């Protein structure tokens, strides 16, 4: 614009012309001067001058505020409650409009992660990604997605556009693969396997409404109804659809990645995937 | 006789695996506006003095700002061009909704122009009608 | 209270805040009434249910209890089934 | 007070020797050069403070980790006080609590 | 035969390219043998010359290692007893002839130590103040671009009377594509000079710009620069260092 027609009328910049932005530093007061110097700011002789008042809390003897209300758990157990992310409904459809996430293919934590999407932290207690119900009005996409948690009102809105939504279990360890499969591969170690959940979530995980992965499959179908009923649409046919195979796919309950098993090292250097011919070992990983 | 096969066949699930670097171009729709809202900017370019443009994102750059705890604004921030005829056609624009002239500052170092008061929403609105 | 530790050069919180008080992420602070657990027998029926209850601080009370703890206990926490998801928030505040 | 009662001699500096000429080159060897050198690695200096930095209190006990275990009986002893001065001044003393 | 350039990379629609002339040095009368088209993004981004004062900052204070030192007293050699009693000499009241009052004594507030002065700019900002440098050698008619390096001579002479017939300035800064492949003439009229330096194109710096009176870039590295300023717009943050391996990032 005009701004670089005057940098040609004007001197040479050199190291001579530098200066700040206006504002962008203050200046630091030294107590030489009579403002700021004498007393330098302190007041009277006394504790508070000399530099030894007591510490933050501290009320003059009386017993202080912070110590005298009774102790109570509202933090108790606090490092060892499970955490989810949240994914609203309304995100989801943002990411496949700009063409950060492939509908055509499954969707789980790898994908939403590599959109950026979703930011996952491990180690502070992050376990996955829960769907929420949030913009269920407006979504209007068909997809494979696979979630840790899931809501009744969103499994209801994938579903009504004929779609699969179906919630699976990570441990600690496997998310952190999970997450960030890349430098795992680096190591040079072997895949590991997946636990199975934990007692306490063993109910959950095995509830066919809640569309779980250990849940039996013969069930699913009259769950599906339900909802159709319950929330006042048509239950779509899935099978006659062209993407049936993509709709349908799911990964074995001890697998992390889709066409990977565990026991496999993968050897990014040169592009090849060494498999063990040990009975031991293969009975150990397909166990 | 060695422990380990290596197969080359497996290696695609591998492929799908790796992260992007680069934030890929919207992908073309047959009716907009897309079901979020989303709209691309229109085709031919308007022919007005200023020209504002997207961010790496591809939305509209306008942003609601709060400094003191009290003090709420509305900022627009990448425009090109006369950053002085933008400032009329908002005081313009703005006018007649609050019953004065708003109150704003421009910033010619960094293209940018600032609003007292929360206006994100009248004015998204209306520089998509524009079609920047 | 410790402003620079020995190991690691940081603060460091003051663990009797953290057994007392619970943080809502707007920066309210809860608590509990003293001697809701003390001679009952001789309080009368209106001032025990005073007690029962759950109480909000002063902003002074707030300013100092900030102070004594360290960013970690001041973070956003997604918990499943969390019985005060609703009260992290502020609505229609005009301030 | 009391002055000079001449002039110094004069002090004649080079602005194109080899040192001068050519300070700054591989500052951009990450961004330019795909990232497989940091910048920090360029420095030179004391090995517990090559790209970091710190108050004095975090300085005398960095030292003591890297290089505490090399060092002759009487430094040690001074750095060791050292630590146990800092530590008082900066969680007992100061004006603001 | 005009030599004729384009960016690889797309331009935005509403921003009209920007040219330069195409020169060689092969000899003292080949001012102009092409034409070249630049990147408008980066060789005309506004002219913010706030930044330009951060990242020449940044440069010369982010290796400064200060090894100034002083002794407290309790580092000075001696002054463990108390000299006289408290009371009945008349003198002030004294502790130790190491105190800082004491001629010989310790400094109250001195440099301790070796102190460092690192930080780092966002990678971003730092990417922004080259594009800004490059836009100011440019509109002050600095900047000549070349397509390669070959020279007739290796004399010294013939490069300095090179300089002096085409307006160039008393310092010169000349870029390569690469260190290994740059050409023998050019090492070794460079090498006995002290005002004209070459460099490669990894060594690229603001400093160094600011330094040197004009900029003389080869075509390779014109579109080498182009390519690594343009990649910092319309990327992603990293989710791991960028020297793991990456979809389609070399
Ligand atoms: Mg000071
Ligand atoms: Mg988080
Ligand atoms: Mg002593
Ligand atoms: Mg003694
Ligand atoms: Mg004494
Ligand atoms: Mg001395």
């Amino acid at each position: 614009g005009t701004s670089l027609d005057l940098l040609r009328s004007l001197p040479r910049v050199s190291l001579a012309n530098l200066k700040p932005s206006p504002n962008s530093r203050k200046r630091e007061r030294r107590p030489r001067d009579r403002r700021r110097g004498r007393k330098c700011g302190r007041g009277h002789k006394g504790e508070r001058q000399r530099g030894t008042r007591p510490r933050l809390g501290f009320e003059g003897g009386q017993t202080p505020f912070y110590i005298r209300i009774p102790k109570y758990g509202f933090n108790e157990g606090h490092s060892f409650r499970h955490q989810y992310q949240p994914l609203s409904l309304r995100r989801l459809q943002y990411l496949i409009d700009l063409g950060r996430v492939d509908p055509t293919q499954p969707i789980d934590l790898t994908q939403l992660v590599n959109g950026r999407g979703v930011t996952i932290q491990p180690l502070k207690r992050d376990y996955g990604v829960q769907l929420v119900e949030e913009g269920a009005d407006t979504f209007q996409a068909k997809i494979n997605i696979e979630v840790q948690l899931a809501s009744e009102l969103a499994i209801a809105a994938i579903e009504k556009n004929g779609g699969v939504v179906t919630t699976a279990f990570y441990d600690p360890r496997s998310l952190e693969i999970l997450c960030k499969p890349i430098p795992f591969f680096l190591r040079g170690q072997p895949i590991p396997k997946r636990m199975l959940p934990p007692e306490s979530l063993v109910p959950y995980y095995t509830d066919a409404k809640n569309r779980g992965y250990l849940a039996d499959p013969a069930k699913f179908p009259e769950a599906r109804l339900e909802l159709a009923m319950k929330f006042g649409y048509v239950l779509p046919d899935i099978t006659k659809d062209e993407l049936f195979r993509m709709l349908s796919a799911r990964k074995d309950p001890r697998q992390i990645f889709f066409g990977l098993a565990p026991g496999w090292v993968v050897n990014m250097a040169d592009k090849k995937i060494l498999k063990p011919t040990d009975e031991n070992l293969l009975k150990y990983y397909s166990s | 006789n060695p422990g380990f096969v290596e197969s080359v066949d497996e290696y695609q699930f591998v492929e799908r695996l790796l992260p992007p670097t680069k934030i890929p171009e919207p992908p073309k729709h047959k009716h907009y506006p897309t079901p979020s809202g989303w709209q691309p900017p229109r085709d031919p370019l308007p022919s007005l003095p200023y020209f504002v443009r997207r961010s790496r994102m591809h939305n509209i750059p306008v942003y609601k700002e709060i400094t003191h705890g009290n003090r709420q604004m509305t900022l627009i921030r990448k425009v090109e061009g006369d950053i002085w005829a933008l400032q009329k056609d908002v005081e313009e624009f703005l006018s007649p909704l609050l019953g004065k002239t708003p109150i704003t500052q421009v910033n010619e170092v960094t293209g940018t122009l600032r609003i007292k008061g929360y206006f994100d929403e009248q004015l998204k609105a209306w520089l998509l009608e524009k079609g920047f | 209270l410790t402003y620079c530790s020995t190991r690691k050069g940081k603060r460091k919180t003051v663990k009797s805040v953290v057994h007392r008080f619970l943080r809502l992420h707007s920066g309210l602070w809860l608590r509990r009434k003293a001697g809701y657990k003390k001679k009952l027998w001789k309080k009368s029926t209106a001032r025990k249910k005073r007690l029962r209850e759950f109480v909000f601080c002063s902003k002074t009370q707030s300013k100092l209890l900030d102070k004594m703890t360290t960013s970690f206990w001041k973070r956003r926490n997604w918990y499943a089934g969390d019985p005060y998801q609703m009260y992290h928030d502020r609505t229609n505040l005009r301030v | 007070a009391f002055v000079r009662l001449t002039l110094p001699p004069p002090k004649v500096v080079d602005r194109w020797n080899e040192k001068r000429a050519l300070f700054g080159v591989y500052d951009n060897i990450g961004i330019l050069g795909n990232f497989e050198k940091h910048p920090k690695e360029l420095i030179k200096g004391p090995v517990w403070l090559r790209g970091w930095r710190g108050n004095e209190l975090q300085r005398c006990v960095r030292k003591k980790k890297f290089v505490g275990n090399r060092m002759f009986i009487e430094d040690l002893h001074n750095l060791n006080k050292r630590i146990s001065y800092l530590y008082k001044h900066f969680n007992r003393h100061g004006k603001y609590r | 035969d005009p030599v004729l350039r384009k960016c690889e990379l797309r331009i935005p629609v509403h921003r009209r390219p920007v040219q330069a002339w195409v020169e060689s040095l092969r000899g003292f009368e080949q001012e102009r043998i092409g034409l070249a088209e630049l990147h408008p993004d980066v060789f005309a981004t506004a002219p913010r010359l706030d930044i330009v004062h951060q990242v020449a900052i940044w440069q010369r204070n982010f290796r400064r290692i200060s090894y100034a030192n002083t002794k407290t007293r309790a580092e000075v050699s001696g002054g463990g007893r108390k000299p006289w009693q408290q009371k009945g000499s008349g003198r002030a009241r004294h502790g130790s002839i190491r105190s800082p009052l004491w001629r010989g004594g310790g400094v109250a507030h001195g440099p301790r130590g070796p102190t460092s002065y690192y930080y780092m700019l966002p990678m971003k900002v730092r990417a922004l103040g080259l594009k800004v440098a490059l836009t100011v050698k440019l509109m002050q008619d600095d900047l000549h671009i070349v397509d390669s390096l070959e020279l007739p001579t290796a004399d010294p002479q013939y490069l300095t009377e090179l300089a002096q017939y085409r307006h160039w300035g008393s310092s010169v800064l000349l870029v390569d594509l690469t260190h290994e492949e740059m050409p023998k003439n050019v090492v070794a009229a460079t090498s006995g000079l002290n005002s004209f330096n070459l460099i490669p194109a990894v060594g690229l710096n603001v400093y160094s710009m600011l330094k040197h009176q004009t900029l003389v870039l080869t075509l390779p590295s014109v579109a080498f620069l182009e390519d690594k300023l343009l990649w910092q717009d319309s990327r992603y943050t990293p989710l791991y260092p960028f020297r793991l391996p990456y979809s389609d990032f070399p």
